[PDB]
């Protein structure tokens, strides 16, 4: 009876954790290329300053 | 992946405070914008009346 439950509060566990991380995977590259962006805005803009 | 969570979240704190200076990221290298421009009357107008 513990198994059971338990099984199914880990195959839970297992998904969630699978959409956080896909999640996470994201939102690093998008804050890189962002703050690339910003660089790049300044890259460019090595005119000004 | 749990792990793998907190190693991204790390990254994805530090370019989104990173980009959470600058304004957050970038009038911190703007906001003098307004400098190079006032400056350009501020000396040569401020030379301009005296030639």
């Amino acid at each position: 009876a513990l198994y059971q439950l338990i099984t199914e509060k880990l195959d839970y566990s297992l998904k969630v954790l699978q959409e956080k991380f896909h999640e996470n995977n994201s939102m690093c590259d998008e804050l890189k290329r962002k703050e690339n962006n910003f660089k790049n805005r300044l890259k460019q803009l090595t005119k000004d300053y | 992946y749990h792990a793998h969570n907190k190693n991204r979240k790390q990254e994805i704190d530090r370019y989104l405070r990173t980009i959470s200076s600058k304004k957050a990221k970038i009038d911190l290298m703007k906001l003098k914008i307004l400098q190079h421009c006032k400056e350009f009357n501020a000396r040569n107008s401020a030379l301009k009346k005296e030639k």
